[PDB]
RNA sequence: AGCCAGGAUGUUGGCUUAGAAGCAGCCAUCAUUUAAAGAAAGCGUAAUAGCUCACUGGUCGAGUCGGCCUGCGCGGAAGAU
RNA sequence: GCCCGGAUAGCUCAGUCGGUAGAGCAGGGGAUUGAAAAUCCCCGUGUCCUUGGUUCGAUUCCGAGUCCGGGCACCA
């Protein structure tokens, strides 16, 4: 399982399974049937929230069968949202843009606690900050 | 190869030696980088 | 028995063709472009009464085949014409690009192949390691394909032998309506237009009223024959067998290519199925040297295109030239021939240069025009959208070498709308401008991919840009003959390009010279020509300074009065090299 | 110094670009897993993948390192009977 | 290559210690004529040569560039 004959690690937008320009010719564009993957990882898509971007490392085999491997949202994404931007920090990133509460932040590990292998779910958020420092805005933590 | 007189290196591969009274950079990796006299 | 060789370019297919002619390179070829360069141009259609080993005398209506990516629409046809497909293949060389493009026509037409490893007498042969090398990549069997030499040979077996137990024999029903193919057909004098034709129903005897299909038109049927390795005429073409139809054609588009042909006695429906469509790869365009020729010129076209389809070309207009045509070639052999067959031929000297596109225009006001020509451009504020027409692209190419194509497809200016798929061959998709691409974008994709690729073109969308005309001044005398359109960012080099042809071109003159590239009265480029000047003070020699700047002040006091009244006669530089023609033939 | 190993997570850092995934550019460069590992020192890719150095373990068993001030030398250094 | 001054509307040009840019002409309209010139009147229709930086703020200031004029040096 972990271990992959040939894996194709790839952020897709969850609000599709069979684009083009994203997905279809990155998977190595090495068998596989798109056909497949528009039902499947579009049905994992009604439980998550839509339109965007989920990591999936994908595991092919040389059977051709493959287990796509969903993942958990990017904590990147996150804060950008709770901050209502639609991109960076378009200024230079040392001059701030974004802004946050305390209690965000504190809740996102615990969204992404299973990537996040931090002891303390207080120390996880640490982490978190830069994914908040490199957008370069100020949290209200 | 560059002959020039102030040598010294260029790639971090480059490794200088002193043949006769002549000295002489070499670099395995990028082959551009030989150099006579300095 | 029909088929038709085929093969990479190179390959002892034209040679073992005569040498199939011998045992019932030289022979096959006529034209002395041929003998020269020693390519196979114009498909010879042959025939020959072979005595089979069983017995049996079978017919073989032998097709030799020209190998070249500009002349796959000659390849094409032929094809058309037979069920077979004898494919030779080098022992040494192993599989072409073409070798393998040339197939994949082959494939969907769904037409037998009989392939063979000629060459075989060589040293450096590995004829066993050959034909594995087929399985993985042709698809069609080798396992144990016949091998033969061609250098005499061996002589084996020939394989005549096993071509005939894989040829099927022609279908099609005598008694019924009348349905010859036209292949290339080719004109003449005397004669008016001949038809070398593929007949698939029927019998046609001489004298008969036959009738082109789609012109509607009626003819005798004055003579005919199937060709030996030389001329000869028969009383009749049986049904499924080549050979000329003369008749009094006349016309210069009486009988087209792929027409269907039928007796007037009993006309049908009907077919068959036309050829074909294709599209120039390469696209330059044609300008007479010198305008009076362009009459006979405009009907040299219409003449030796009949004897070539693979061409085509439509009147087209030049600052310099005059009307000219626009070409549209197969490849740049496709274009350097032709740049003989006219001249070495009708004595037609001709004068190629790059390619003309159209351009859509939105004046300041609200309607559009579309612009040949640079020097036709409204004034630019009287412009309010000047459009790129975009060409589609539709490239198929091998994943190995694909990351030498999109680094290609980008810097012409594309965006990748597709890339998927079908399995290891990739089918990549972009929408790129035709100006980027008339001029040698074919040529790099058949160098960046080592032959493998593939093209298709058309007239798309037209698109706006920032694109701008760059005029090139002369001491201020701005020439309209010059006039260029391109894409901004492409400009600063087109524009400190230019003027080094000039700068090379432009004889001294008395007085200093200033040629210069410029948009609008902004100039983004300038080069120089150098004053000539008297020696002056080869004289003076006592050395005193102050009896030495009088005479050199005049030398500089006058040419400030011969820099003003200036002017400079330009003959024929605004045209060669500055027209591409700086290369030989020109 | 050599030889055997590890060289990870947040995470494609932010943007900007069709693409910007340690590495086309600009601002930033914290945080967790620890023997240890830069949001990256090169190679690499169309874009990813891929291969190394940096830092750590292992064997290894005797000095190793980079500058300073001075003596003398070496390249720089081609001309006409 | 150096020195000095420049690059501002389609064309010829005025201006800037760092404070939301103009003139004639061309173009497009109005008035006048039975309408036509002509004449008077009215609208700028620009990313201040292009590209990065500093400043609250840049047409000015700074970096790099492609250019224009004049003055020396090269220029049978
Ligand atoms: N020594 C030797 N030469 C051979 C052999 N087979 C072919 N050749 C040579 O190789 C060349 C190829 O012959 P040719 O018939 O032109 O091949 P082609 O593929 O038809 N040429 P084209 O594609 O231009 O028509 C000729 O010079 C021919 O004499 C062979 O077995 N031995
Ligand atoms: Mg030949």
């Amino acid at each position: 399982a972990k271990k992959v004959q040939a894996y194709v690690k790839l952020q897709v937008a969850a609000g599709m399974a069979n684009p083009s320009p994203p997905v279809g010719p990155a998977l190595g564009q090495q068998g596989v049937n798109i056909m497949e993957f528009c039902k499947a990882f579009n049905a994992k898509t009604d439980s998550i929230e839509k339109g965007l971007p989920i990591p999936v490392v994908i595991t092919v085999y040389a059977d051709r069968s493959f287990t796509f491997v969903t993942k958990t949202p990017p904590a990147a994404v996150l804060l950008k949202k709770a901050a209502g931007i639609k991109s960076g920090s378009g200024k230079p990133n040392k001059d701030k843009v974004g802004k946050i509460s305390r209690a965000q932040l504190q809740e996102i590990a615990q969204t992404k606690a299973a990537d996040m292998t931090g002891a303390d779910i207080e120390a996880m958020t640490r982490s978190i900050e830069g994914t908040a420092r490199s957008m370069g805005l100020v949290v209200e933590d | 190869m560059k002959v020039r007189a102030s040598v010294k290196k260029l790639c971090r591969n480059c490794k200088i030696v002193k043949r006769d009274g002549v000295i002489r950079v070499i670099c395995s990796a990028e082959p551009k980088h030989k150099q006579r006299q300095g | 028995r029909n088929f038709s060789i085929i093969a990479h370019i190179d390959h002892g297919k034209s040679t073992l063709s005569d040498r199939i002619i011998q045992i019932c390179a030289q022979v096959l070829d006529s034209m002395d472009l041929e003998r020269e360069r020693g390519i196979t141009i114009k498909a010879q259609s042959v025939t020959l009464d072979y005595k089979a080993s069983d017995g049996e005398t079978y017919q073989l209506n032998f097709i030799d085949t020209p190998g070249h990516v500009d002349f796959s629409y000659e390849v094409s046809r032929s094809l058309a014409a037979c069920e077979g497909a004898l494919l030779v293949v080098d022992a040494g060389q192993g599989v072409e690009a073409q070798t393998l493009a040339n197939c994949y026509t082959a494939m969907e037409m769904d037409l037998e192949v009989v392939p063979v490893l000629n060459k075989i007498d060589l040293p450096a042969a590995d004829p066993e390691r050959v034909a594995e090398e087929i399985e993985d990549i042709v698809g069609i069997d080798a396992t144990d394909a016949v091998r033969c030499s061609a250098k005499t040979g061996v002589g084996v077996q020939d394989v005549l032998e096993r071509l005939v137990r894989d040829i099927p024999p022609p279908e099609g029903d005598p008694e019924g309506p009348l349905q010859a193919l036209i292949i290339d057909s080719w004109f003449d004098n005397y004669l008016g237009v001949v038809s070398l034709i593929r007949i698939k129903n029927g019998t046609l005897r001489k004298g008969d009223k036959v009738k082109v299909m789609s012109t509607g038109q009626t003819y005798n049927a004055d003579r005919l024959g199937i060709f030996t390795p030389k001329q000869v005429d028969r009383t009749e073409l049986k049904c499924g067998e080549v050979g000329w139809l003369v008749c009094a054609i006349k016309d210069i588009h009486g009988a087209p290519v792929g027409d269907t042909l039928t007796l007037a006695r009993n006309p049908a429906e009907k077919a068959l199925p036309g050829f074909k469509k294709v599209k120039p790869q390469v696209y330059a365009g044609l300008f007479p040297v010198s305008s009076d020729d362009y009459e006979a010129f405009r009907d040299a076209l219409g003449k030796l295109s009949l004897n070539d389809a693979s061409l085509f070309y439509e009147p087209e207009s030049s600052s310099a030239l005059g009307f000219g045509f626009r070409c549209g070639f197969l490849g740049l052999l496709h274009m350097e021939i032709i740049q003989e067959r006219l001249e070495r031929e009708y004595d037609l000297d001709l004068i190629t240069t790059a390619p003309t596109v159209v351009y859509e225009v939105e004046t300041t006001s609200r309607e559009v025009i579309y612009v040949d020509s640079p020097s036709k451009l409204p004034a630019v504020n009287n412009i309010y959208e000047l459009r790129e027409p975009i060409a589609e692209c539709h490239m198929l190419l091998p994943q190995a070498y694909l990351g030498n194509v999109i680094t290609l497809c980008v810097e012409k200016r594309g965006v990748q709308t597709n890339m998927v798929y079908h399995g290891n061959q990739v089918a990549l998709t972009y929408e790129i401008p035709m100006a980027e691409v008339v001029l040698d974008f074919f040529d790099r994709l058949k160098s960046t991919s080592r032959g493998y690729a593939s093209l298709d073109y058309n007239f798309k969308r037209f698109q706006a840009s920032d694109m701008v005309r760059v005029d090139v001044l002369i001491n201020g005398e701005r020439v309209d003959a010059l006039a260029l359109i391109t894409h901004r960012d492409n400009s600063q080099n087109r524009g400190r390009e230019l003027v080094e042809k000039m700068k090379d071109l432009i004889p001294r003159q008395q007085f200093d010279i200033a040629i210069q590239a410029a948009i609008g009265t902004h100039i983004i480029a300038r080069s120089t020509v150098k004053q000539l000047r008297k020696n002056v003070l080869a004289k003076c020699y006592g050395g005193d300074i102050s009896r030495k700047k009088k005479l050199l002040q005049k030398q500089k006091e006058g040419k400030k009065r011969m820099k003003q009244i200036g002017n400079v006669e330009l003959p024929q530089e605004a045209f060669l090299a500055i027209l591409h023609v700086g290369k030989d033939n020109k």
